[PDB]
């Protein structure tokens, strides 16, 4: 209550400033200029008027298609507005605050390195590749098996230096009432020309990928709008873009993307995936947590599950301490559980054994 | 005191409601009102400007635009659907044979949240949920498992493809709410029974297509996966054959537990029969054993049909006693039912 | 049983520790230190239910370190709970001999530290304990040498004069090739900037010890001063670079130091900083300073002596005699200066620590208001807040521009849980046009703010730099919150130096001078490239930095050489 008190009492001075810039509605875009103190401007309001400015505004900071403020009395123009678009889409495409840091990788070493330099090291060091350079990479491409999709951009996101980047959800592009998705696209780039570097990353491009024609009906037309506007303003000359790219998938699918991309773009990496010396790294991540014994040897229960990524094996640690609960133990003996991680992965494996492999081929 | 005959004065008597439309960092906010109007607006009381965000609702007094006080106002669509409640007489209790199949999951669900003191001190945390299924029309009696779960904490059930592909999407922006509203409610359990996403034959109205069904379905794959989310809204999936469902779903969720429903034996046929004619007063020349001896294959609700058909039969004599040659005359009318087509 | 017969009821019979929390009734604890001796068994479950119970209590079984007290038992008893094994002893032993700045607990506990004889002063002294800790913090550290302060040695002087120095201070520590730049550069005497720098002089050497106190003080008389940043600021070196002297020379060499220059100091500049040499070290030190100080209190200047008097007449002794400031609240006032009465009766509240007394001294709650601030700010020091109550009840109900002192409490109660309430009251205080309440609020937050770092607070910083406002309060209020990202931890190991060379680098592009945009990029590396100490709080054992909450009341009027004053730091 408090602060509800003096946040009420400031009323009296706010009442006062009330008086001007109230009448500032409604925000309206020009159109063309026929002299230098004469500028014909449209509203929502649908009336569209003639008018000139405020002497508190320089008429050279006013470009074309700029929003700006209106005095409705006397019509002329009060003050610009920067933010123009769009609605809450563009908040929900922006995400902030870090998480997932690099002590978490399953122990991919030239992987993460090689899409370490793409990314970081520019913004980084920048004046190191300007020096010299040639010229850093556009972006890169990831996809294959599950493990691990989508947490190799949390990397990046605990690993930001300095300027949040924006993550952006495949499905959301396509949308009913075609033509959504051609402002949706183009209004992003604008946005990110403003935000100077910062990054933009599309999951599962797949969904919009989609290539290339049939016979009828369409169908992939308004798939084909979305993927094409996307390719083509990737492709424009100014910058283009400074905001470099991010992209990742599932399937190396479809052909036209995948064909587009290696102008545009370079640096696509295969997981890779767990080695067989590497399968131990994600048993050494997830030992921090309950409690492992001195005699517990993670090389020999790692080589008993190949191909199983570091989801599977995440699950194994979890069924350890799982089935300790039920049987009342404190820490898990090594050969405790492995009876039930034998029958963990082949009773999961004995009605699919997660063949994404396949999905592909 | 002063206050409140005060700030009155400034938003009364009449006051529009709005929608704020975007926010600078001047103190002027630009607010959206029917139809198609803008503003600056700068107020320094009541806000509480940080937790509105742009996409909600706001006041507009007359003179000019301005916006006395936030109105947050649910209604809502989506959120009607989700409660009440049910909290539900029957309990895991009532139900039998599945005790080695309910152990695992009843711990998992009572894993979190209560009993928290084993859970947190050995630092597992398996918060994907779990995923249930069954032949050959079972998962309602994965549902019954449900049940008991609506007695603790906050339930909510989201059942059917129709919602989504019923008409055009906007795709999975339906079950992207629903994430978030069960994280205002957090924690709080979303179950989903029978996803014919991939199983389902004809879209319903005019929609297409099955390759568009697949991507909602995937989207919503990357909203369970997730990146990036911690907060449950506990989700539990079931349906009659998991072999529809694409493998790409399994690794998300749920890699930890999944529950595989298998037919009764005559035991448990016993224990069915004797949970449901509890309540049920019967002739003394009905016996247990040549009842689940003549039956071959058959859930808890088939019993319960031809118990409930029994006693309907008897509403004609109006006795409250079922007779063993009124129950088998009733019994062989279901029996003809499954065996006439 | 308590009511009027008899004694000693089953309570020490029984052993209930549950009833005994019930056994004592309302008295003053100062006495209950004491105890039936138990077998250690009982003794430790017994110290454990008795501090618990304390907690609430003002007095919690730390007062070993405040109190005073300083009778030989805590000394006893505190080299008695690790006797007699001298094995694992280790622990609360040779940490608590390092990790002490001053003498007097390594020199009471000296004398009851009864292990070997006369070569455990081998690991007393703080010689081999600042040697050691302060190898194993090269072993945490470090912070960079060559590149940045000789890329900053081609831009030869800037123009602040102001924070540069405690740099070289903090840094190096001990090495002496950037002594005598510090010195021939400063002995060209240019304003205060000799500060940091002959701050760096004994604070390189004594980095471990002992050190420079030899020459440290020798520029004192060197140097009539005629002011503080002349010959006062060799004069505050000695006595803050002490750090536990005394021993004992430093004490009678301080002493007699200053009654060397009394008129030239004279009462106002440098007298703010002496006591700082004194009570530091020792509480309930004998030696009265207060009193030779308190004779050139006739220059009758209600002025300078608010900041002057303030942490003047408090920074003397935490004394804990009640009979203290009756003295000089009789001898000072006489009368009343009307003005310095009111940091007296602060000093008073500021003797006794927590003693509750204080809820009942706001009661004057003056038109002044300043008894208030400070009351509730030092009057409580609880673990649980509980103050929330009242620290709103005296804005929500409080006259007009107190509101501005009234963030300053966030200094005390807020070492418990600062995120959420902080950052939140103070977020409402931050975007206020008012550079008073934004400044005194960004520092409100401050240090006790600079603990953790958070995605909010760096976050945050956008836009707090985007501000169009001139002023330092702009630069303060930003380059402030930059201090909050971390406090001497790097950078080799462990956050990158790069980023906060951009930031700096690109914010610095603006005024073009605006020379404090060349004061503020020095201003974060002060604790960010300073690093050598961890703090951590300062401090964990519960004590407090003396420097900072006197250096932090003055420039609340921030005007001139205040800041740099406080820039000692
Ligand atoms: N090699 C690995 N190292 C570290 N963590 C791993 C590894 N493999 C899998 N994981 C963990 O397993 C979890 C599950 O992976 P997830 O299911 O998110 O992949 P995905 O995003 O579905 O893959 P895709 O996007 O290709 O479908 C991830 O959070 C990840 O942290
Ligand atoms: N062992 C048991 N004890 C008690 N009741 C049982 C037992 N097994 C099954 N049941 C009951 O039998 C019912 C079986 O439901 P059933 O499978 O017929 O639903 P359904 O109509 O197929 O649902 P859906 O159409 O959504 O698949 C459950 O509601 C359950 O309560």
């Amino acid at each position: 209550a408090p602060p509800a008190l003096w946040d009420l009492a400031a009323d009296k001075q706010t009442l006062q400033s009330e008086q001007p810039l109230q009448v500032a509605r409604c925000t309206k875009i020009i159109n063309a200029d026929s002299e230098d103190p004469k500028y014909i401007i449209n509203v929502k309001q649908f009336a569209k008027f003639v008018v000139d400015l405020s002497d508190q505004v320089a008429p050279t900071d006013i470009e074309e298609g700029m929003r700006v403020g209106v005095d409705r009395n006397k019509y002329q123009i009060h003050i610009p507005l920067p933010p123009k678009i769009d609605p809450t889409v563009t908040m929900m495409q922006v995400e902030e605050k870090p998480d997932v840091t690099y002590s978490d990788v399953g122990g991919c070493k030239e992987q993460i390195e090689k899409l370490r330099e793409v990314v970081e090291t520019p913004l980084l060091h920048p004046e190191r590749f300007v020096n010299l350079g040639i010229e850093p990479p556009k972006g890169v491409l990831l996809f294959g098996p599950p493990g691990t999709g989508k947490t190799l951009c949390a990397r990046a996101v605990a690993n930001r230096t300095d300027a949040c980047f924006i993550r952006v959800i495949g499905s959301e592009l396509v949308q009913k009432y075609v033509g959504e998705g051609a402002r949706m696209v183009r209004e992003l780039f604008e946005m990110a020309r403003t935000k100077k570097a910062c990054l933009i990353f599309f999951d599962e491009i797949d969904a919009i990928g989609g290539a290339r024609f049939d016979d009828g009906a369409g169908g992939d037309n308004e798939v084909q709008r979305t993927m094409l506007e996307l390719i083509n303003q990737l492709d424009g000359f100014d910058p283009r873009g400074n905001i470099k790219v991010l992209m990742a998938t599932n399937r190396p699918d479809t052909l036209d993307p995948a064909l587009m991309r290696p102008g545009r773009l370079d640096r696509k990496i295969e997981f890779s995936l767990p080695d067989l010396e590497g399968r131990t790294h994600i048993f050494k991540i997830h030992a921090r947590s309950m409690s492992v014994e001195r005699d517990i040897r993670f090389e020999l229960l790692a080589r008993l599950c190949p191909n199983s990524t570091g989801a599977e094996i995440r699950s194994v640690c979890t069924e350890a301490g799982m089935f300790a609960i039920r049987a009342r133990r404190k820490i898990a003996t090594e050969k405790d559980f492995l009876e039930a991680v034998n029958k963990v992965i082949k009773s999961y494996a004995k009605f699919s054994a997660t063949p994404r492999y396949m999905t592909y081929n | 005191e002063e206050e409140r005959s005060k700030v009155d004065d400034l938003r009364g008597t009449p006051m529009s409601v709005g929608t704020l439309e975007e926010i600078i960092d001047d103190n002027h906010a630009i607010v959206s009102t029917s139809v198609g109007s803008e503003h600056y607006v700068s107020i320094l009381s009541f806000v509480d400007k940080d937790l509105l965000e742009p996409g909600c609702s706001v006041l507009l007094n007359h003179k000019v635009h301005a916006v006395i006080g936030v109105l947050m106002d649910d209604t809502d669509p989506l959120v009607t659907v989700m409660k009440v409640e049910k909290a539900p007489q029957e309990t895991y209790a009532d139900i039998g044979g599945l005790d080695n199949q309910i152990q695992e999951i009843k711990e998992s669900v009572e894993l979190p949240l209560t009993h928290p003191e084993y859970y947190e001190e050995m630092g597992i945390k398996p918060p994907k949920g779990v995923i249930l299924y069954g032949p050959p029309g079972t998962g309602k009696t994965l549902l019954a498992k449900a049940v008991a779960n609506q007695t603790s904490a906050t339930f909510l059930r989201v059942v059917g493809s129709e919602l989504i592909q019923k008409y055009l999407g906007d795709g999975p922006k339906l079950v992207r709410e629903l994430f978030r509203v069960a994280e205002e409610h957090a924690p709080s359990i979303v179950f989903i029974d029978e996803i014919d996403a991939i199983g389902t034959k004809r879209y319903d109205s005019n929609s297409g297509g099955e390759r568009e069904i697949q991507r909602t379905m995937l989207e919503l794959l990357n909203q369970l996966d997730g990146f990036d989310s911690r907060g449950d809204v506990k989700v539990i999936m079931a349906t009659n054959r998991i072999e529809t469902l694409d493998p790409a779903l399994i690794r998300p969720g749920r890699i930890d537990r999944k529950i595989e429903f298998p037919l009764p034996d005559e035991k448990t046929k016993k224990r069915i029969f004797q949970i449901h004619t509890s309540r049920m007063t019967l002739a003394d020349d009905v016996t247990l054993d040549d009842l689940i001896m003549a039956k071959d294959d058959l859930s808890g609700a088939d019993i319960k049909a031809i118990c409930t058909e029994a006693g309907l039969m008897a509403l004609r004599e109006r006795r409250m006693k079922v007779t063993n040659e009124d129950f088998k005359k009733s019994k062989e009318n279901v029996l003809y039912k499954k065996q006439e087509g | 049983c308590k009511d009027v017969v008899v004694q000693k009821q089953m309570a020490f019979m029984l052993g209930r520790h549950g009833v005994f929390l019930e056994l004592s009734e309302d008295v003053e604890e100062y006495e209950d230190l004491t105890e039936i001796m138990s077998n250690v068994q009982l003794n430790s479950n017994f110290l454990a239910l008795a501090r618990e119970l304390d907690i609430m209590e003002p007095k919690v079984p730390d007062d070993i370190y405040k109190t005073h007290l300083e009778n030989n038992r805590f000394g006893g008893s505190g080299s008695q709970v690790d006797s007699a094994r001298m094995n694992l002893a280790s622990s609360f032993v040779n940490g608590f001999v390092n990790a002490a700045f001053g003498q007097d607990k390594l020199l009471t506990d000296d004398g009851n530290k009864w292990l070997y004889k006369n070569k455990d002063h081998g690991m007393l002294s703080a010689a081999a304990s600042l040697g050691m800790i302060l190898l194993w913090d090269v072993d945490g550290g470090l912070t960079q040498i060559d590149k940045y302060l000789y890329s900053s040695e081609d831009y030869i002087k800037s123009g602040a004069l102001l924070a540069c120095g405690i740099v070289n201070s903090g840094v190096r520590n001990e090495c002496d090739p950037a002594l005598a730049l510090l010195s021939d550069y400063v002995l060209h005497n240019s304003n205060t900037m000799r500060l940091g720098s002959i701050f760096g002089l004994g604070l390189a050497y004594a980095g471990s010890n002992r050190e420079d106190v030899l020459t440290l003080l020798l520029p004192v008389m060197g140097d009539s001063k005629s002011s503080m940043e002349v010959a006062g600021v060799t004069a505050l070196a000695c006595g803050m670079i002490a750090v536990g002297s005394c021993n004992g020379d430093v004490t009678s060499t301080i002493l007699q130091t200053i009654m060397e220059k009394s008129e030239t100091e004279l009462k106002d500049t440098y007298a703010r900083w002496l006591p700082l040499g004194l009570g530091l070290n020792h509480l309930g030190k004998g030696e009265a300073i207060e009193a030779i100080l308190a004779a050139l209190e006739v220059v009758s200047e209600p002025f300078r002596s608010f900041a002057n008097t303030l942490v003047d007449v408090c920074a003397y002794a935490g004394s804990g005699n009640v009979l203290k400031v009756q003295q000089l609240l009789h001898i000072c006032s006489e009368h009343f200066d009307s003005k310095e009465k009111e940091e007296d009766k602060d000093k008073k509240e500021k003797k006794d620590k927590d003693k509750k007394e204080a809820p009942a001294d706001m009661g004057a709650h003056q038109g002044v208001a300043v008894l208030g601030i400070a009351l509730i700010a030092m009057g409580e020091e609880i673990g649980a807040e509980m103050a929330l109550r009242t620290f709103g009840h005296l804005l929500r109900y409080g006259e007009p521009t107190l509101r501005r002192a009234v963030p300053l409490a966030l200094a005390l109660i807020s070492v418990s849980n600062p995120r959420l309430n902080i950052l939140d009251t103070l977020s409402k205080f931050s975007h206020d046009a008012d550079p008073e309440v934004s400044y005194n609020s960004i520092f409100a937050m401050g240090m006790v703010g600079s603990g953790t770092n958070n995605a909010r607070l760096a976050a945050m910083l956008r836009q707090l730099a985007q501000y169009h406002a001139k002023d330092p309060n702009n630069l303060f209020m930003v380059r402030l919150a930059q201090g909050l990202t971390h406090l001497g931890k790097g950078t080799l190991t462990l956050c990158p130096y790069h980023s906060d060379r951009q930031l700096m680098s690109q914010v610095a592009v603006a005024g073009l001078l605006t020379v404090l945009v060349s004061f503020l990029d020095v201003r974060n590396i002060i604790l960010g490239k300073s690093h050598y100490v961890l703090y951590g709080l300062v401090a964990a054992m519960q004590p407090r930095m003396l420097v900072t909450f006197d250096e932090e009341l003055r420039p609340l009027p921030v005007s001139v050489r205040v800041g740099q004053a406080v820039d000692v730091v």
